[PDB]
RNA sequence: GGCAUUGCCGCGAAGCUACCAUCCGCUGGAUUAUGGCUGAACGCCUCUAAGUCAGAAUCCAUGCUAGAACGCGGUGAU
RNA sequence: GCAGUCAAGCGGCGACAUUGCUAUCAUACCGAAGCAGAAUUCGGUAAGCGUCUACUGAU
RNA sequence: AGCGAAACCACAGCCAAGGGAACGGGCUUGGCAGAAUCAGCGG
RNA sequence: AGAACUGGCGAUGCGGGAUGAACCGAACGUAGAGUUAAGGUGCCGGAAUACACGCUCAUCAGAACAAAAGGUGUUAGUUCAUCUAGACAGCCGGACGGUGGCCAUGGAAGUCGGAAUCCGCUAAGGAGUGUGUAACAACUCACCGGCCGAAUGAACUA
C-alpha cells in the first residue's frame, strides 16, 4: 500500500510531536497556534444541512462525532528560540517558580521513593527582586524571533488515574516578539479557555498516536479538515441540550463511558472520527493554512447527540427519561 | 442494507432505454429512493414509490 | 449512412499513412533481440512485428474505404449530384483499387507469415521481413494519385448542405445575377448579394424556414445559361421533390433581355412543368405573357427591395404545397404586468438576484421572511420538536392552556382520594 | 453546412489583426528551426529529409538552367 | 438440569470488525516542449547567442512518517 | 531482387531520386487539418499516476 | 526442570564496475555502516 | 576446416597500462652508491597546476562502428565571378507599348487548365517568381536608376 509509513514500527512516545507552525502574524496580537486535550470517545450527531448546493440541502444528516477532553491550558514557561544554518535551537529557557505537582511528577518514575527536592535552587535563584531573572528574558528578546511557550495538562480535573503531566512546546506567531514575550510572562501560572483558543466552525487538524493492534498502529498520524462542531464547558450546564432540542442533559453516555470516566469538565465536538482511543492523549492545529472553501464557511446545526448507554443495547438517552417510560422496579418504591 | 441521511438504515434485473423508459405502464414493486428518485421517468411509470 | 457526411476519417497520404504505420510498428513492437536468445523467441517476435504492420496496414485501409460514402447506392439524386461534382466513374474505379490494394496485401502479409512460420536464419527472417515492408510501401506509394483525390472528395463533401429528397423544398432558378440572389437571403438566413456579376452563387445554397408551424427550406440554383454548373443545378433540380421558380429582369441585371430570358425559360419545358411552377420578374407584355402557355404559372413584377411580394410568393407556393365552461383565475395574479427582462424596473427574479449577490449556485438556500406569518418581529425560529423523549409536535397547538387546566386538578383529586392506601 | 462557410467567413472577416505578422515572423524562424533540430533516430529521418530536399531542389535547378 | 476437554431454541455488550460501518486525504517556486519582448550575428531578418514574461501532471520547495541507535541544543537535581 | 534517364567520386564500378506484379492506448501547457461547434487524427512532451550480502516486526 | 547428539567445517564473508572459459570470495577503483542479539516474505 | 613460415607463452620473474596470458621495456646471486625504458608528473601517486601556437563549451565533449549526410555552429584555405565605371546589405524609384500574346469555359486581363514564349525600346524588364482577382487591380521576384563607401557573392577542402 503506502510506503510513507513503513516500517511498521512503534512510535518513540505516546504524546505525538508537533513538527510545523504557522510562520507569523503582522497585526493581530498574540494567539496561541495549537491545544492539546484527551479523547474522551465518539457518539452520533444529526443537524440540518445548511451547505449550499448540497443535494441533501436543509435534509437531516448523520455523521459520527469524536468527543474530546480539553481541560484548560496552563502555561508554566516560555522556550526562545533563533534561527541557525543549522535550524531553530532553544538558546535559554525560563520557569514560572510555580510549577504544580503535576508537572514535578513528571520529572521522576520514583515519586515515592524522590526525595521531590527540584525547582529549588532555581525557584530561590527566582524568587529574588527579577534582576537576575530578566537577564534571561532581555537576552531571548534581543536575539530570539521565534519564541514557544510551554504548556502542560490539568490532570487533576480530568478522570484518569494519572497524576504526572505532560509538557508540550506551543508556538506563537505575533509580531513584535517583544510582545510574545511580555504577554508569556504576563501569563505565567494562569490558565487559557477553550473557546479562546478555537471557536466553532474551525477546520482544525488533530494529530495522535493511533490504537496499537495488537505491530500494526501505535504511530503517529495527522488529517486535515477535523472541523469543531461545538465547544462545550464542564460548569456551563446544558452542554448536551442541542441548539434545536436544547433538550436538559450532557454528552455523557448513561453509565459513562466505555472504559472512561464520565465527562465533566470542558469538551469539543470534532466532526468524523479522530486517530487514538479513550484514555489518549490528542493535540489540536490549525493544519497551518486556510481551508477556503464552502464546506469551511458553513455553520454548525447540530441537533440531537447520542447520549444512550454503550453496555449492551440502549433504550433510553437520559435517566430522567429511563423512569417515566420504565416506570418504577423492584429496587424502587 | 444501507445507511440513509434520516438517520436510519433501509431494505427490502431490469433494464430501459436511453432515457430510462421501462416496457411497461403499470410498474409495481419496492420502487425505492435508489429508483424513485434516480430515475424520475421510471417513476412515474412505478405506482409503489418505497 | 444518412445524406450527410461530415464524419468521414481524414485521407492520409501514401506516404504519411505510410510513415504512421511504420512509427505504430516500431514503437509498439519490441525492438532489442540477440543471436544468443532463443530461437522460437525470435521467430515469434519476427512474426509479431510483421503481423502487427499488415494488421495495421490493413486496418487503415479499411477504416479509409468504409468512411467514403457508396455513391452508387446513396440515393439517385445524390448519385447524380455527386457525378457532377465528382467523376462517378473515377470514384468507383478509385475506391476499387484501394480494395484491390488492400486485398493484396492482405495477401502478401498472410504469405510472408506462413513462409516466415518456418525459417531457417535469423537473417533469412530479417531479408523476408525487408522484403515485406517495402512491397507494402511500394503498393501504398503508388496511391498517391487515388489518395490526393479521395482527400480532395473528403474535403469537398465535409460541408455540403446535404437535405433529404422527402423534406419540403424550394427550388429557385434563373439567369445567373438575376436578383433571385437576395430571394433566398431573404427569405432563409444565408450570405449572399446581388453584386453585379454573373456568377455571384457559385454552390448550391440551402436555407430553413417556417411557416404555419411545418418546416420548410429553399434551395438557390447557381446560374443556368454543357455547363458544369448548369449540370449539376440540372441534376438536383429535376430529382428534388420541390417547386421549380423562375425569375427575370428587364434590362439592368441578368445581362440578357426579356426575349432571351424566355427563350431560356422555354427550354426548361421538358421537365419544369411537374413542380408547379411559378414565375417572379424583377411589346413586352407578349413575351412575358408566353409563359402562361404553361399548364400552370403564375407572373407577377417585383424587384428586390420587394419584401413583400417575396413573402406572397412564399406564402403562396407553401399554400400550393400544402395543397397537393369559463375558467376561473385569481385576478390579481394576471392584473399584474406580464415578465419584462428589457425593463431595469421589472420584477427581478431570484436568479439575477443570486447572480448579483450570490452567484452561481454557490449561494445558500434561506426563507427570512418567506413564510406568510402575522407578526414580523418573530420571524426567527429555534424549534425545540423533541422534550423529555417526546415529540413537542405533539404538544403545539394554540392556548393547550386550556385543556392543561382541567387536568390540573387531577393531582389534587388523586392526592385527596388516596389511590396509594 | 454552407459550401463555403469558411471561406465566407474569411471573406467577411478576413484574419487576425496580426495574422500576417505573425505568419512571416513564424517563416522566418524557419531557417533558425532547422539548423536548430538539425543538431537535435529521429536525426536519421531529419538528415535523410533534408538531403532529399537539397538533391530534389539541385536537380530542378540545374535541369532549368539550360533555358539559359 | 448435577453433563456436551466446546450443548441446543431464544439473546448478548465487549475483544474482533468491514460502506459488511464512519471521517479524512497540500500550496509556492525553478524548468522540458511551446507562445512573445527587446537584439544582433550577416548594417536586413529572427525567439537566443546576452536577459526576460507566460508556461509541464517534470524537479524542488509545503506537509506526513522514522530520526545519525557516536548529528546537536535548552532546562530541574549533586 | 530483375533492367534502367539514373552519376559526388572514379579503374569499367558507383549511397541520392523515380518507371512494371508481388520509444504512452488515455492523463496535455502547444501547433496543423476544409477544426462553423462537440468529436476527431496527426508532429508535441513526459514511464508522473492511469491501463553469505536483504529485513519484512525487534533488542 | 535436567540430560544431551548428528550432518558439515582449508578460512569464510556489506555491496556496484573491470576481471577474457567470466568463479569473484580474499586483485583494483568507489560507495557502506555498530560489541552483542530475537525473528523470517512463502526465497 | 585443411595447412606452409617466423617470434612469446609453454618452463618466465620484475617495472607500467589503477583491474587482467595474448601489450611495451626487461629475463633474475644478497647488497651500498647514481642514470634510464615502458609508464608518468593536480590529488589517491613518488614527479613541473613547465614554456609557445591556436583549436572545442558537448542538453553526460575530451582524456570496436552506423561514418553516407545535416548545422544561418566554429577555427583556416582552393576554385568561379562582381570590384573604387563605386563590394553586399539597407532604403527610395523604374519595373513599360502591341497585350485582354493563341483555345473552351459564365470567367482565366501572367499566376484554375494545353503549348509557343513573338517583340519595340531603354539604364531596365518574363506574354511574368509569388502574395493576390468571382473576373480586374495593387505589391513584388531577376532585371535596372539615386544615397552609401571596398572588398565582396557562390561551391568545396582541413
Amino acid at each position: 500500500g503506502h510506503l510513507g509509513f513503513l516500517p511498521r514500527k512503534r512510535a518513540a512516545s505516546i504524546r505525538a510531536r508537533v513538527k510545523a507552525f504557522p510562520k507569523d502574524d503582522r497585526s493581530k496580537p498574540v494567539a496561541l497556534t495549537s491545544f492539546l486535550g484527551y479523547k474522551a470517545g465518539m457518539t452520533t450527531i444529526v443537524r440540518d444541512l445548511d451547505r449550499p448546493g448540497s443535494k441533501f440541502h436543509k435534509r437531516e444528516v448523520v455523521e459520527a462525532v469524536t468527543v474530546v477532553d480539553t481541560p484548560p491550558v496552563v502555561v508554566v514557561g516560555v522556550v526562545g528560540y533563533v534561527e541557525t544554518p543549522r535550524g531553530l535551537r532553544s538558546l535559554t529557557t525560563v520557569w514560572a517558580e510555580h510549577l504544580s505537582d503535576e508537572v514535578k511528577r513528571r520529572f521522576y518514575k520514583n515519586w515515592y521513593k524522590s526525595k521531590k527536592k527540584a525547582f529549588t535552587k532555581y525557584s530561590a535563584k527566582y524568587a529574588q527582586d527579577g534582576a537576575g531573572i530578566e537577564r534571561e528574558l532581555a537576552r531571548i528578546k534581543k536575539y530570539a524571533s521565534v519564541v514557544r511557550v510551554l504548556v502542560h495538562t490539568q490532570i487533576r480535573k480530568t478522570p484518569l488515574a494519572q497524576k504526572k503531566a505532560h509538557l508540550a512546546e506551543i508556538q506563537l506567531n505575533g509580531g513584535s516578539i517583544s510582545e510574545k514575550v511580555d504577554w508569556a510572562r504576563e501569563h505565567f501560572e494562569k490558565t487559557v479557555a477553550v473557546d479562546s483558543v478555537f471557536e466553532q466552525n474551525e477546520m482544525i487538524d488533530a494529530i495522535a498516536v493511533t490504537k496499537g493492534h495488537g505491530q500494526r498502529g501505535y504511530h503517529s498520524r495527522t488529517s486535515i479538515n477535523h472541523k469543531i462542531y461545538r465547544v462545550g464547558k464542564g460548569d456551563d450546564e446544558a452542554n448536551g441540550a442541542t441548539s434545536f432540542d436544547r433538550t436538559k442533559k450532557t454528552i455523557t453516555p448513561m453509565g459513562g463511558f466505555v472504559h472512561y470516566g464520565e465527562i465533566k469538565n470542558d469538551f469539543i465536538m470534532v466532526k468524523g472520527c479522530i486517530p487514538g482511543n479513550r484514555k489518549r492523549i490528542v493535540t489540536l492545529r490549525k493544519s497551518l493554512y486556510t481551508n477556503t472553501s464552502r464546506k469551511a464557511l458553513e455553520e454548525v446545526s447540530l441537533k440531537w447527540i447520542d447520549t444512550a448507554s454503550k453496555f449492551g443495547k440502549g433504550r433510553f438517552q437520559t435517566p430522567a427519561e429511563k423512569h417515566a417510560f420504565m416506570g418504577t422496579l423492584k429496587k424502587d418504591l | 442494507s444501507w445507511r440513509r441521511r434520516d438517520g436510519v438504515f433501509l431494505y427490502f434485473g431490469v433494464i430501459a432505454n436511453p432515457k430510462g423508459e421501462m416496457k411497461g405502464s403499470a410498474i409495481t414493486g419496492p420502487v425505492g429512493k435508489e429508483c424513485a428518485d434516480l430515475w424520475p421517468r421510471v417513476a412515474s411509470n412505478s405506482g409503489v414509490v418505497v | 449512412m444518412q445524406l450527410s457526411w461530415k464524419d468521414i476519417p481524414t485521407v492520409a497520404p501514401a506516404n504519411d499513412l505510410l510513415d504512421i504505420v511504420l512509427n505504430r510498428t516500431q514503437r509498439k513492437t519490441p525492438t532489442v533481440i540477440r543471436p544468443g536468445f532463443k530461437i522460437t523467441r525470435i521467430r515469434a517476435f519476427y512474426m509479431r512485428k510483421v503481423k502487427y504492420t499488415g494488421e495495421g496496414f490493413v486496418e487503415k485501409f479499411e477504416d479509409i474505404l468504409k468512411g467514403f460514402p457508396n455513391i452508387n447506392d446513396v440515393h439517385p439524386f445524390h448519385r447524380d449530384l455527386m457525378d457532377t461534382l465528382y467523376e462517378k466513374n473515377h470514384y468507383k474505379i478509385s475506391l476499387a483499387a484501394i480494395s484491390r490494394a488492400k486485398s493484396l496485401v492482405e495477401q502478401v502479409a498472410r504469405d510472408y507469415v506462413r513462409l516466415l512460420k518456418f525459417g531457417q536464419s535469423l537473417f533469412q527472417c530479417k531479408q523476408l521481413k525487408r522484403a515485406a515492408l517495402g512491397r507494402m510501401a511500394t503498393i501504398v506509394k503508388k496511391l498517391r494519385d487515388p489518395l490526393a483525390y479521395l482527400e480532395q472528395v473528403r474535403q469537398h463533401i465535409g460541408r455540403l448542405p446535404s437535405i433529404d429528397p422527402n423534406t419540403r423544398t424550394l427550388l429557385i432558378c434563373g439567369y445567373p445575377n438575376v436578383g433571385k440572389s437576395s430571394f433566398l437571403r431573404c427569405i432563409t438566413k444565408s450570405d449572399v448579394d446581388v453584386q453585379p456579376y454573373a456568377f455571384t452563387t457559385k454552390s448550391l445554397y440551402v436555407g430553413h424556414f417556417d411557416y404555419k408551424y411545418l418546416r420548410f427550406q429553399a434551395i438557390d440554383t447557381p446560374g443556368i445559361l454543357m455547363n458544369n454548373i448548369e449540370m449539376q443545378s440540372i441534376y438536383a433540380i429535376a430529382h428534388l421533390r420541390s417547386c421549380v421558380l423562375y425569375f427575370m429582369d428587364l434590362s439592368e441585371q441578368c445581362g440578357f433581355t426579356i426575349e432571351a430570358q424566355v427563350k431560356l425559360f422555354h427550354s426548361i419545358k421538358p421537365l419544369f412543368a411537374n413542380k408547379s411552377v411559378m414565375v417572379v420578374i424583377n411589346e413586352r407584355a407578349q413575351l412575358l405573357e408566353s409563359v402562361k402557355e404553361v399548364p400552370g404559372v403564375e407572373i407577377m413584377t417585383s424587384s428586390c427591395q420587394l419584401e413583400e411580394n417575396v413573402m406572397e410568393v412564399r406564402n403562396k407556393a407553401c399554400e400550393k404545397l400544402l395543397a397537393s365552461r369559463t375558467p376561473f383565475i385569481p385576478e390579481s395574479v394576471k392584473n399584474l404586468k406580464k415578465y419584462d427582462p428589457e425593463d431595469p424596473n421589472r420584477r427581478k427574479l431570484a436568479r439575477d438576484i443570486e447572480a448579483e449577490n450570490g452567484g452561481a449556485g454557490v449561494f445558500n438556500v434561506n426563507l427570512k421572511d418567506k413564510y406568510l406569518l402575522e407578526d414580523d418581529e418573530w420571524k426567527n425560529d429555534i424549534m425545540p420538536e423533541i422534550l423529555d423523549g417526546k415529540n413537542v409536535y405533539d404538544f403545539l397547538d394554540p392556548e393547550i392552556a386550556a385543556k392543561l387546566q382541567a387536568l390540573e386538578e387531577e393531582e389534587e383529586k388523586l392526592e385527596n382520594e388516596g389511590f396509594y392506601n | 453546412p454552407q459550401n463555403d462557410y469558411i471561406e465566407r467567413h474569411i471573406k467577411q472577416h478576413g484574419k487576425r489583426l496580426d495574422h500576417e505578422e505573425r505568419k512571416r515572423k513564424r517563416e522566418a524562424r524557419e531557417s533558425h528551426k532547422i539548423s536548430e533540430r538539425a543538431q537535435k533516430w529521429k536525426g536519421k529521418q531529419f538528415a535523410k529529409k533534408r538531403y532529399a530536399e537539397k538533391v530534389s531542389m539541385r536537380k530542378k535547378i540545374k535541369a532549368h538552367e539550360q533555358s539559359k
